[PDB]
């Protein structure tokens, strides 16, 4: 009884837990209240408790810091005990752990443990090991002494002493400052797929040993460099305790034939006899690329060692292997063959949420200044991966070094705690990185959540509704489905006349959903069909898999045929190289992958008709030019973020503009926008929008949609219906 | 659950409030005719969205009177008026609340038909003295229903070393196969959650179910004396009666001292905020210190603090095991 | 049973593998006794635009290696080969010279108690109420082929399904979920294409 299985926690402090209301009910103790957690080797650690929304029942949240002080790992059980009875310090000695106090001086009360214990009224108990961060560096103590024992509360009032030389750590206790799963910010559904691949095997094998299904042996990871793929690696073998053997391609193939399969197949017999292990083969297409392109003794012999390697894992329990390359096809398909490497995940390219958590994650010892805004550096720092986003905070620490270490002049082997205490990071340091900074993923293409909503379209009530409609009632009600054979569409072509919100209305659905937006181009479809690399094409339905739950967007179906001639027309016909791929694949997707597929065209009626046959795209939407209310809101929505003046009258200009579609409203409002800036400027050498601007904007605005094309696209809306 | 009448003091039960606060605010007529109105507008009537409706309403015809008070016109509320009708005769108490700040009841000719109408007329009395109705809507404005104070039933504690003496079996933590199950399946659940494609509304239906368990708390505070100070308030109730609650209980109710949340916030008796707004609900344990002008005396002085609450409650500590 | 469809074709052709062809003549020949169904004969010249496309004739990569197969397959192989196009009036006439596929039959659109046929098997898929009259849509459905047919059928399904969960914000397809989805129903064959297949089989004798 009382008794909780252990789990990561949201709150990085390290004298507070989180449980889950209802237990500290049961248990009658309140928020704030100090405990005991017993744990392994007759060990435990006192606590501040307190609950949040996201805490199961019959587990507890903590950090990596409590669980190493209890000698636990994520999925062991703990004991909660309530301890009412702790006092308040009167001397407390803390001294450093040698480990993190190397090339630092000065002191260190001062700079860390003062203002870490000063009115926080921690919980300290007797050999407790904690961490302090500050100064570009972080580092962690050990309560050697306690004037009342066991435990304690630090009050303002409390003696903290600290003279002596620096404790050696314990050989049982790992470093708070080795890589765990704290350390990763974006990606999070990757890191839980290897979680379940991994930690199952790896902490209870009776689940496999007993039955005649095997477990998973081998995870490929791939995605352009600095993403992460050694990070997850090693964090999963950290948190689990697991042995990391690391490999990699240069480490092999610099050796002579004989030497390299020697190294290869030594590591494996090591990752058994410390079992369990991990083994990690990094550029794994360097170890194993493809035959056709190599004829020398190491990358032939090191190709048949690894491939038996692998298949001895039936005998090397406890031991699953990894690799990490550029992408699935890069690697001798070999090797991803039934059993080997069964199991593949795609890491990506973090979006703007992820990339201020990797910012976060290394700003963890940054001192910044009240203007640094981490946020806006995530939105800029487009095409960048985590490799980058460490490079820049790096970068931005060097400049802020600098600026102040002309004026300190500190010539010694160590340097003072008090004056990287005062040295801060400045937004301006952040900018001046960023613009030294060169993303090393800019080539290839970002997919992430859209932040296009309903509210960003005006008018098309019913084309939102039908969205949502085609995700929610395939879900909710299967039953019914499945009562009158009916399969759920997974595919809608959008057509109509221009700037009427086609690709946001494929975006909108992904953002309610959250989920990823993959948008591919006419200029993408062109450049496989120019370049004669259709097959690219297997490689972005294999990204939608990936990514989903996403929306596949294939935009401007007809720049081929345009580009073909469109009206006039070359030595071919409606199908090309590029569409045929996708009706391959197009065949193959189905409704449980969580993915839906969108096209849209300006001219359906030179498209591949294949791509409507049933089975694809069974759903078409027409979407016409909007009536005058829904012009009203394009407007109000264009408008949306800017200040506006009262005297401007929308009702009237939509009344005017009935030609006008969307994206001619919007140039309207941009015009108005662009006339008040000037007036301001001028104006300096008005801080809103006037309606004399917005009446100028409208002489300069044209319809986009002549009347000629709007009965052709109405025609053709009701030959389909 | 016992309660008091915070306009009497009597002791009440819960379905006694509203009949006793209800008699007691027709009774403060006595003391405050126009603070027993105000009272008697927002407890009386359970519809608050129509009571400020009519509140509004209210503050706008003492404005225009206000603002114009050499215009005659301005001097009398129509009763018949079709926004009066609606927002401020559909309410109890607040033809009170205009004869408490001045105006009269009074039947006039209407301006197009022989029916005299009614009307609240402002006195010459207060009509000289605009800013008694400017007071009189900031008092209005600013008001709340009167509910019943919740009986803290102050508890004084001594914690036991001994509760914290205990000795675990080994195989405690040996996990067992219902644990390993639930674990396996979500970690199986928590991918397929990531990984299924589901709009906002089908999210919300499961993640609202954790939105409403609790109405009242229960609080601690731990005194540097050692001793452990509890008490129940309303969930809603303001963090200055927390204050009082600890006044009443300290030996010198009068002597400076300072709360601290349940994550070493300072919380300062000046902001009137909920329990509920500072995060000590359903429960919480707060920290007690002197004020250092307190504390700069009696640490000068070399006194040694050993009496912290009334001996009228230190005789009743129990203990906890 | 072998199925070759448009999309192998066409890739074949753009891909400059009609060498290919030789290996599904082959698989033919080791599946026997089997059937060698050649899908969108026309795919390749549709591709090549069809009813304009280039100054060329009808023969191609593709067909050509397709041909010299089939010339190089005896009938005591036990395999029977079937075509089957939409557009025969732009595929390569070699195909039907005696040897290759001289057998020619023309597929008109499904008569009344075809169309009926149709729909009651479509239909095994579903619960239909008894008041839905079949033979009533059928005799409407004049024009419809049986893919049209089909159309109906999925439509006054989904309207079903439609309604049944709304009743829940039914246990079966009525009348009124068919005629409403005859008014969303089309033919996929207009008038002047039926009377050019009528005319192209006449044509042909
Ligand atoms: N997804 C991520 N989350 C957090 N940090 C990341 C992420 N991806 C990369 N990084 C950071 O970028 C660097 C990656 O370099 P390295 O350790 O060689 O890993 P890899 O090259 O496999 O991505 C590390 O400093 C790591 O912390
Ligand atoms: N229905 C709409 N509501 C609001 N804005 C619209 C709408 N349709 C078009 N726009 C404006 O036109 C611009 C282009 O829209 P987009 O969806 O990219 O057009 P298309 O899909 O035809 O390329 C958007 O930035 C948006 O501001």
């Amino acid at each position: 009884p009382n008794r909780l299985i252990v789990d990561e926690a949201i709150n990085e402090d390290n004298s507070v837990v989180s449980l889950s209301q209802p237990k500290m009910d049961e248990l009658q103790l309140f928020r704030g209240d100090t405990v005991l957690l017993k744990g392994k080797k007759r060990r435990e650690a006192v606590c501040i408790v307190l609950s949040d929304d996201t805490c199961s029942d019959e587990k507890i949240r903590m950090n990596r810091v409590v669980r190493n002080n209890l000698r636990v790992r994520l999925g062991d059980v703990i004991s909660i005990q309530p301890c009412p009875d702790v006092k308040y310090g009167k001397r407390i000695h803390v001294l450093p752990i040698d480990d993190t106090v190397e090339g630092i001086t000065g002191n260190l009360f001062e700079v860390y443990l003062k203002p870490y214990f000063l009115e926080a009224y921690r919980p300290i108990r007797k050999g407790d090991i904690f961490l302090v961060r500050g100064g570009m560096r972080a580092v962690e103590f050990k309560v050697v002494e306690t004037d009342p024992s066991p435990y304690c509360i630090v009050a303002p009032d409390t003696v903290i002493h600290c003279e002596g030389e620096p404790i050696k750590r314990e050989d049982e206790e790992e470093s708070l400052n080795e890589v765990g799963y704290d350390d990763i910010g974006g990606c999070r559904k990757q890191l839980a797929q290897i979680k379940e691949m991994v930690e199952l095997p790896l902490r209870h094998p009776a689940l496999f040993k007993a039955i005649g299904v095997k477990p998973p042996r081998g995870i490929l990871l791939y995605g352009p460099p600095g993403t992460g793929k050694t990070l997850i690696a090693r964090a999963v073998a950290n948190e689990t305790g697991a042995f990391f053997f690391l490999i990699n391609g240069p480490e092999i193939m610099s050796k002579l034939a004989g030497e390299s399969e020697s190294n290869l197949r030594k590591a494996f017999e090591e990752a058994e006899k410390n079992a369990p292990a991990i083994i990690f083969i990094d550029e794994l297409d360097a170890i194993a690329p493809k035959r056709e392109k190599t004829h020398g003794e190491v990358e032939r012999r090191i190709v048949s060692q690894l491939l038996t390697l692998m298949d001895g894992l039936k005998q090397r329990a406890h031991v699953i292997v990894m690799a990490a390359t550029n992408r699935p096809n890069s690697i001798d398909p070999a090797l991803r063959r039934f059993g080997r490497f069964d199991r593949e995940v795609d890491i990506g390219i973090p979006d703007a949420t992820g990339r201020l958590e990797i910012l976060q994650i290394h700003t963890k010892n940054m001192k910044l200044a009240d203007d640094v805004d981490l946020e806006q550096v995530a939105n800029e720092t487009h095409g960048h991966v985590g490799a980058d986003l460490a490079a820049l905070c790096s970068e931005a620490a060097l400049q802020a070094i600098r600026k102040k270490m002309d004026l300190i002049d500190l010539e010694d082997e160590t340097i003072d705690a008090e004056v990287m205490n005062s040295l801060a990071v400045t937004m301006d340091d952040f900018r001046w990185a960023l613009s030294q900074s060169n993303p090393s993923a800019l080539r290839e293409t970002v997919v992430e959540v859209p932040q296009v909503t309903w509210e960003d379209i005006g008018g098309l009530e019913d084309v939102k509704r039908e969205l949502q409609e085609l995700v929610q009632y395939p879900v909710e009600h299967p039953d019914k489905f499945l009562k009158f054979g009916m399969t759920p569409s997974k595919g809608v072509l959008f057509y109509g006349p221009p700037g009427c919100g086609k690709t946001l209305l494929a975006k909108a659905i992904a953002n309610e959903c959250q989920a990823n937006f993959i948008s591919i181009k006419g200029p993408e479809l062109l450049t496989m069909w120019f370049g004669e690399s259709e097959a690219n094409v297997r490689e972005i339905f294999d990204k939608a898999r990936q990514a989903a739950p996403c929306v596949l967007f294939f935009d401007e179906l007809d720049s081929i045929a345009k580009a073909r001639g469109g009206n006039i027309g070359d030595g071919g016909g409606a199908a090309d190289r590029v569409i045929n791929q996708i009706l391959t694949e197009m065949d193959g997707m189905s409704t449980k992958k969580n993915v839906f597929i969108i096209g849209a065209t300006n001219r359906p009626d030179i498209i591949d008709p294949a791509i409507l046959r049933p089975g694809r795209l069974d759903q078409l939407i027409y979407i016409p030019l909007p009536d005058e209310k829904s012009r009203v809101a394009i407007l109000k929505a264009n408008l949306r973020k800017s200040p506006v003046a009262k005297d401007v009258d929308l009702e009237f200009l939509a009344k005017m503009t009935n030609g006008f579609s969307g994206a001619d409203l919007t140039e309207i409002c941009q015009r108005a926008c662009k006339l008040a800036i000037r007036e301001s400027i001028e104006s300096e050498i008005v801080p809103e929008i006037r309606r004399d601007h917005f009446e100028e904007a409208m002489r300069f605005a044209r319809r986009s949609v002549s009347d000629n094309d709007i009965r052709k696209y109405e025609m053709f809306a009701q030959t389909l219906q | 659950v016992y309660f008091t009448c915070p306009l009497t003091g009597a002791t009440l039960r819960k379905d006694q409030r509203d009949a006793c606060i209800k008699e007691a605010i027709l009774l403060h007529f006595s003391t405050d005719p126009v603070a027993a109105s105000i009272m008697k507008i927002y407890t009386f009537n359970k519809d608050q969205d129509r009571v400020k409706l009519g509140v509004d309403t209210i503050a706008k015809y003492l404005d225009n009177i206000h603002l114009h008070p050499e215009e005659e016109k301005y001097r009398k509320i129509k009763l018949q008026n079709k926004v009066f009708q609606e927002r401020i005769n559909c309410l109890e108490g607040t033809h009170e609340f205009f004869e408490a700040i001045g105006f009269q009841k009074v039947l006039l000719p209407a301006q197009d038909q022989e029916d005299p109408e009614e009307f609240y007329v402002l006195s010459e009395t207060t009509l000289a003295q605009p800013q008694s109705l400017e007071r009189h809507k900031e008092q209005l404005l600013a008001a709340e229903p009167v509910r019943a104070k919740l009986d803290r039933q102050r508890r004084v504690f001594q914690p036991s070393p001994l509760a914290s003496q205990f000795e675990l079996p080994g195989d405690f933590f040996n996990l067992t196969a219902e644990e390993i199950k639930r674990e396996q399946r979500l970690r199986s659940e928590a991918v397929e959650r990531l990984s299924v494609l589901r709009t906002k509304a089908m999210r919300e239906k499961e993640e609202q179910r954790g939105l409403r368990k609790y109405n009242y708390t229960l609080l601690r505070v731990r005194l540097p004396d050692g001793c452990l100070l509890q008490g129940t308030f309303y969930a809603r109730e303001r963090l200055g009666a927390v204050y009082g609650f600890v006044r009443e209980a300290l030996q010198s109710d009068w002597l400076p001292f300072e709360l601290l949340a349940s994550g070493g916030q300072k919380l300062s008796e000046d902001e009137n905020l909920a329990l509920n707004e500072c995060g000590l609900v359903p429960s919480a344990l707060l920290t007690f210190s002197w004020d250092m002008a307190v504390l700069e005396d009696i640490k000068a002085a070399g006194a040694e603090p050993d009496s912290i609450l009334k001996p009228e409650l230190l005789s009743a500590i129990e203990k906890l095991l």
